[PDB]
RNA sequence: UUGACCUCAAAUCAGGUAGGAGUACCCGCUGAACUUAAGCAUAUCAAUAAGCGGAGGAAAAGAAACCAACCGGGAUUGCCUUAGUAACGGCGAGUGAAGCGGCAAAAGCUCAAAUUUGAAAUCUGGUACCUUCGGUGCCCGAGUUGUAAUUUGGAGAGGGCA
RNA sequence: UCUUUGUAAAGUGCCUUCGAAGAGUCGAGUUGUUUGGGAAUGCAGCUCUAAGUGGGUGGUAAAUUCCAUCUAAAGCUAAAU
RNA sequence: CGGACCAAGGAGUCUAACGUCUAUGCGAGUGUUUGGGUGUAAAACCCAUACGCGUAAUGAAAGUGAACGUAGGUUGGGGCC
RNA sequence: UGACAUUGUGAAGAGACAUAGUUUCU
């Protein structure tokens, strides 16, 4: 079973695979069922808006850190700085993440201002009774979209201090490459009697 | 669909087009890639030279992404500017006011230099340039601004 | 730290205005406490030393902190827990059968 | 697990339905399709929004 | 508090005081039945930190399970099959004696829910365990919002489904790259990655 | 002599619980060989079938002893993808995951270790009455070899001040 | 709509002192099994067996120096499946 | 060698991944259908962010990365002038 | 068949810090 000039294929069908075939015949089913599930949650949830407030966050790794992206919750620092407690911010549809830490000021002001605008654009019904029907906005994500931070201006003055950029890269690369060796030349040399 | 299939045409002739001498048995050569060093080696060297044996280094738990670095040539480059805005800067090429192109914002990792861009000054922010890419930018009066 | 601002090199990274957040107690899980100093210290003198610990302080006093470390490395798991186990035995010696 | 549904390119799809709209004029195709239309005002047949 | 002292003392099992106790205790347990009900916890600091409580509806049971490999039964050593499967004698069983200990008592006390268990002693033949169980019909527990989760029906013989602490252990249930194979539940996750999934609009 | 305590017994003692079924799906144990490698033993079939124990309407997993190496992310589960890839492999036949990204759903927490010590503040049962999925009084009993309040690392506690 | 549960319970600011955090376990040798996991991915048996500025992880073994990152050996939990 | 006779059953299928070729859409791009929206409801209509393949190659790798010139010279070239 | 664990208490004799007794074997 090797013949002709054909690409060598790797079709893993040597277990009892026919036993584990999942045809998503219920694809339309489960969408109908998912839409109804939300239409019930909408109605159960009073004028509350189906989702919670999510923070801005810079995506990890050298591939996605350009983008900004909704994170889990708001850190204890941002919540406080935006003037409320963790325990209470939860009952106000705000997601709080005890695990996230604040190391970048920009993101920090970003989320604290995100909490200001959230508070300013909601209303919290009294515990009493009244329940002054005020009709649900359905998301919150949609209400307070997350936008990509603008980083510069369209045009600007060309400044050429004259230093190759390319060669800056080679040099910075090299300095790291010989950093430990050149330190073994400082310990063997400062050792000289 | 089955009505265009050649087996409709084979109905009535004894062998289904599979030969009376040679038959259509189960697996004559053996199943799969069996005997690529033996009865099937003529077909593996040629069509597949290089198939057997090892080369280079192993790399446990390599995460592609570490190596994420799409490439863009001066070739294009001016395409990262919307077309209306584009002609505005192509004309009135100067210092003082020269477009900034955040090629990482466009999702590129390195600028290569495939070839020739107009003599307009451009300010190129990028993570990595090639020596030529960077030189060819300057000949047009632009600079490269190493970012991260 | 402070990132250089470029894509390779030594402190490689994006320049960002820093913050250094407030510190987490869960980082202090190993820390001492007078409560655990007292009780472990009071226990030590009740139950004393163990067979391998006796063979360990005699082995120091008659063979030094290297054969002691060697045999302690095999007795415990590691070279590093043995490093720290020898020291404990040094301070069993010094503080006791000396001053 | 026979293939039941079929993927058509969204754009080819529009071309098809665009073309199908285009020929709802063209008196002849409508006649050729069944559709007793010899006694109608004109083609296309636009009627009052009051419908 | 006296609990913190007991805990620290118990990490000195090679100390003359503790091995006096362990040698005299292990002899006693080997005179009682392999499964026998315990008067009280004999490590009250360990019990209480695994979920034990000193109130009606908390049971302690002490159990003895033999040590060593699992000899594959198989008459006369005869395996019938390939030589990779010829092993009879260095085969070890993927569950700890702790699991064996809990399981045999939990059957003995079918009306109890096994909460946890701790090691107590061992000789060359037997490991000895004490197993802490809860009576889910005792109103002292059925009330008590803290422990009454145990009374739900989803916690029947949690010791035979690998849901006690030792079960989750041998079932390899922990987050991380060191646990990819067994983490959402090894057979589940196997089956997943071995499902062929075809959509209506094949991709 | 009399009364306790500890540990262990017995009752057709008062009240209860377990078994068995089923098993499509779920948590475990145990475990082949046909087969494939054109022979065959490693491998493969397959961590599959058969055998054994245990659950539910789902089960399990789950609020990081996690992922990362970034400008960092942030419980679990599942899809799309990562990928027939990194890697394993008589490196043969064959095998083969994970992080990031988009999406569905979203949700969070509690014990142990603390002197209430100016008051075991806690709890099963019996019993009478009541407004009976329960409350009250009373009495035996549990419990200091520790039952409650307080605290759970994101913290938090004792002081003092506002 | 009836009881006010309360001389009750909780939230927050500043100063001071503290800040308890799971062991025959973590870990180590060996054996067997398993895994894509490769000087060893999980699991189990036997032997050895810790610590508190400690412990675990950081996908090539070791010695030294740093750095990052969580907080094990106890527990509950709806949905998407 | 099979076949006493007759009726009725009776054998290149479906799937995953591919080679060449062809038709069609769009074209340095392309792919609505995991999902959301919506609906006369498994249909049809609509769509944000990603992702996949393509637009760069080459080394085991660290790495580097495509104009001497009208994107070259020569010779044949349909077509056109 | 060996080692380790179960495995403890005496006494005589050998064995080292190199002929005080913690430790090891007959
Ligand atoms: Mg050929
Ligand atoms: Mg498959
Ligand atoms: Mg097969
Ligand atoms: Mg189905
Ligand atoms: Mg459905
Ligand atoms: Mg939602
Ligand atoms: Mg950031
Ligand atoms: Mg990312
Ligand atoms: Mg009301
Ligand atoms: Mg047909
Ligand atoms: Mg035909
Ligand atoms: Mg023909
Ligand atoms: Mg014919
Ligand atoms: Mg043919
Ligand atoms: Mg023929
Ligand atoms: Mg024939
Ligand atoms: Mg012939
Ligand atoms: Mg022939
Ligand atoms: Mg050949
Ligand atoms: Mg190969
Ligand atoms: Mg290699
Ligand atoms: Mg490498
Ligand atoms: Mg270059
Ligand atoms: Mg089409
Ligand atoms: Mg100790
Ligand atoms: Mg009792
Ligand atoms: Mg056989
Ligand atoms: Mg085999
Ligand atoms: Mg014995
Ligand atoms: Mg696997
Ligand atoms: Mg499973
Ligand atoms: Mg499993
Ligand atoms: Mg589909
Ligand atoms: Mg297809
Ligand atoms: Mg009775
Ligand atoms: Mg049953
Ligand atoms: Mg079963
Ligand atoms: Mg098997
Ligand atoms: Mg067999
Ligand atoms: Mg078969
Ligand atoms: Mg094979
Ligand atoms: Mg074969
Ligand atoms: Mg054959
Ligand atoms: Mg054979
Ligand atoms: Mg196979
Ligand atoms: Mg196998
Ligand atoms: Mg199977
Ligand atoms: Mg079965
Ligand atoms: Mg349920
Ligand atoms: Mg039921
Ligand atoms: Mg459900
Ligand atoms: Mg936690
Ligand atoms: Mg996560
Ligand atoms: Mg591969
Ligand atoms: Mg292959
Ligand atoms: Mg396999
Ligand atoms: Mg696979
Ligand atoms: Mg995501
Ligand atoms: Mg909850
Ligand atoms: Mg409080
Ligand atoms: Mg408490
Ligand atoms: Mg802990
Ligand atoms: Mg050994
Ligand atoms: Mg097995
Ligand atoms: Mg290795
Ligand atoms: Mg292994
Ligand atoms: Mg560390
Ligand atoms: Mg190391
Ligand atoms: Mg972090
Ligand atoms: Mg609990
Ligand atoms: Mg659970
Ligand atoms: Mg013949
Ligand atoms: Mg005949
Ligand atoms: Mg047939
Ligand atoms: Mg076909
Ligand atoms: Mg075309
Ligand atoms: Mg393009
Ligand atoms: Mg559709
Ligand atoms: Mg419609
Ligand atoms: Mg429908
Ligand atoms: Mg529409
Ligand atoms: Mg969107
Ligand atoms: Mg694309
Ligand atoms: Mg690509
Ligand atoms: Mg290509
Ligand atoms: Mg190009
Ligand atoms: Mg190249
Ligand atoms: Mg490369
Ligand atoms: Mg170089
Ligand atoms: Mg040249
Ligand atoms: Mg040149
Ligand atoms: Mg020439
Ligand atoms: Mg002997
Ligand atoms: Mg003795």
């Amino acid at each position: 079973a090797i013949s002709k000039n054909l690409p060598i294929l790797k079709n893993h069908f040597r277990k009892h695979w026919q036993e584990r075939v999942k045809v998503h015949f219920d694809q339309a089913g489960k969408k109908v069922s998912r839409r109804n599930a939300r239409a019930t949650r909408a109605a159960k949830i009073a004028p509350r808006p189906l989702d919670l407030l999510r923070p801005v966050v810079r995506a990890p790794t050298v591939k996605y850190n350009r983008k900004v992206r909704a994170g889990r919750g708001f850190t204890l620092a941002e919540v406080k700085a935006a003037g409320l407690t963790a325990a209470y911010a939860r009952t106000i549809g705000i997601a709080v993440d005890h695990r996230r830490q604040n190391r970048n000021q920009e993101i920090f002001d970003a989320n604290v201002q995100r909490l200001k605008e959230y508070q300013s654009k909601i209303i919290v019904f009294p515990r009493n009774g009244k329940a002054p029907e005020a009709e649900q906005v359905l998301s919150a994500a949609a209400t307070f979209p997350i936008a990509q931070p603008a980083t510069d201006v369209e045009a600007r003055a060309v400044q050429d201090n004259g230093e190759s950029a390319f060669r800056t890269l080679r040099l910075a690369r090299s300095e790291k490459k010989f950093r430990g060796i050149r330190e073994k030349r400082a310990r063997e040399k400062a050792e000289a009697e | 669909p089955s009505r265009f299939t050649k087996t409709r045409k084979h109905r009535g002739h004894v062998s289904a087009g599979k030969g009376r001498i040679g038959k259509h048995r189960k697996h004559p050569g053996g199943r799969g890639m069996a005997g690529g060093q033996h009865h099937h080696r003529i077909n593996m060297d040629k069509y597949h030279p290089g198939y057997f044996g090892k080369v280079g280094m192993r790399y446990f738990h390599k995460q592609q992404a570490h190596f994420w670095k799409p490439v863009l040539n001066l070739d294009k480059l001016w395409t990262l500017i919307p077309e209306d805005k584009r002609d505005q800067y192509l004309k009135s090429a100067s210092k003082e006011t020269a477009p900034v192109i955040d090629t990482l914002a466009a999702g590129y990792g390195k600028i290569l230099g495939k070839g020739r861009i107009p003599n307009v000054p451009v300010i190129v922010k990028a993570r990595f340039v090639s020596k030529l890419a960077e030189e060819k930018i300057r000949a047009a009066g632009g600079v490269v601004e190493l970012i991260a | 730290t402070v990132k250089t601002g470029i894509a390779i090199g030594l402190n490689k990274g994006k320049k960002v205005t820093s913050m250094t957040p407030a510190p987490k107690i869960s980082y202090k899980k190993g820390a001492a406490s007078n409560r655990t100093k007292f009780v472990r210290s009071l226990v030590r003198e009740i139950a004393g030393l163990s067979p391998y610990e006796r063979r360990l302080i005699d082995l120091i006093r008659n063979s030094g902190e290297k054969r002691a470390r060697k045999v302690a490395k095999k007795r415990l798991g590691s070279f590093t827990r043995a490093k720290a186990k020898v020291e404990e035995m040094n301070n069993i010696i010094a503080a006791s059968r000396r001053h | 697990w026979r293939k039941w549904n079929v993927k058509v390119n969204h754009n080819e799809k529009r071309y098809a339905t665009a073309s199908a709209i285009a020929a709802t004029a063209v008196a002849s195709l409508v006649l050729a399709r069944g559709h007793r239309v010899e006694k109608i005002p004109e083609i296309p047949l636009v009627v009052s929004t009051d419908l | 508090g006296a609990y913190k002292y007991l805990e620290e003392l118990q990490r000195k099992k090679q100390s003359d005081v503790l091995r006096f106790l362990q040698r005299v205790r292990v002899w006693e347990y080997r005179q009682k039945n392999v499964i026998h009900r315990a008067a009280r916890p004999t490590r009250p600091d360990k019990a209480r930190r695994l979920g034990y409580k000193a109130k009606q509806g908390f049971v302690i049971y002490r159990v003895r399970v033999r040590r060593g490999n699992r000899k594959r039964p198989v008459p006369k050593g005869a395996t019938y099959g390939k030589p990779t499967n010829q092993g009879v004698n260095e085969l070890k069983y993927q569950r700890s004696l702790r699991a064996t200990a809990e399981e045999r008592v939990g059957r003995r006390a079918a009306n109890l829910r096994v909460l946890n268990s701790y090691w107590v002693n061992q000789d060359s033949t037997y490991k000895y365990f004490e197993v802490i169980l809860v009576d889910p019909q005792h109103k002292a527990i059925r009330r008590d919002a803290r422990y009454n989760w145990i009374c739900d029906p989803v916690h029947k013989h949690r010791e035979a489904r690998g849901l006690t602490a030792t079960g989750k252990k041998s079932r390899g249930i922990n987050k991380g790259h060191k646990f990819n194979n067994t983490k959402a539940g090894r057979r589940k996750t196997w089956k997943r990655q071995n499902t062929l999934s075809l959509w209506r609009y094949r991709k």
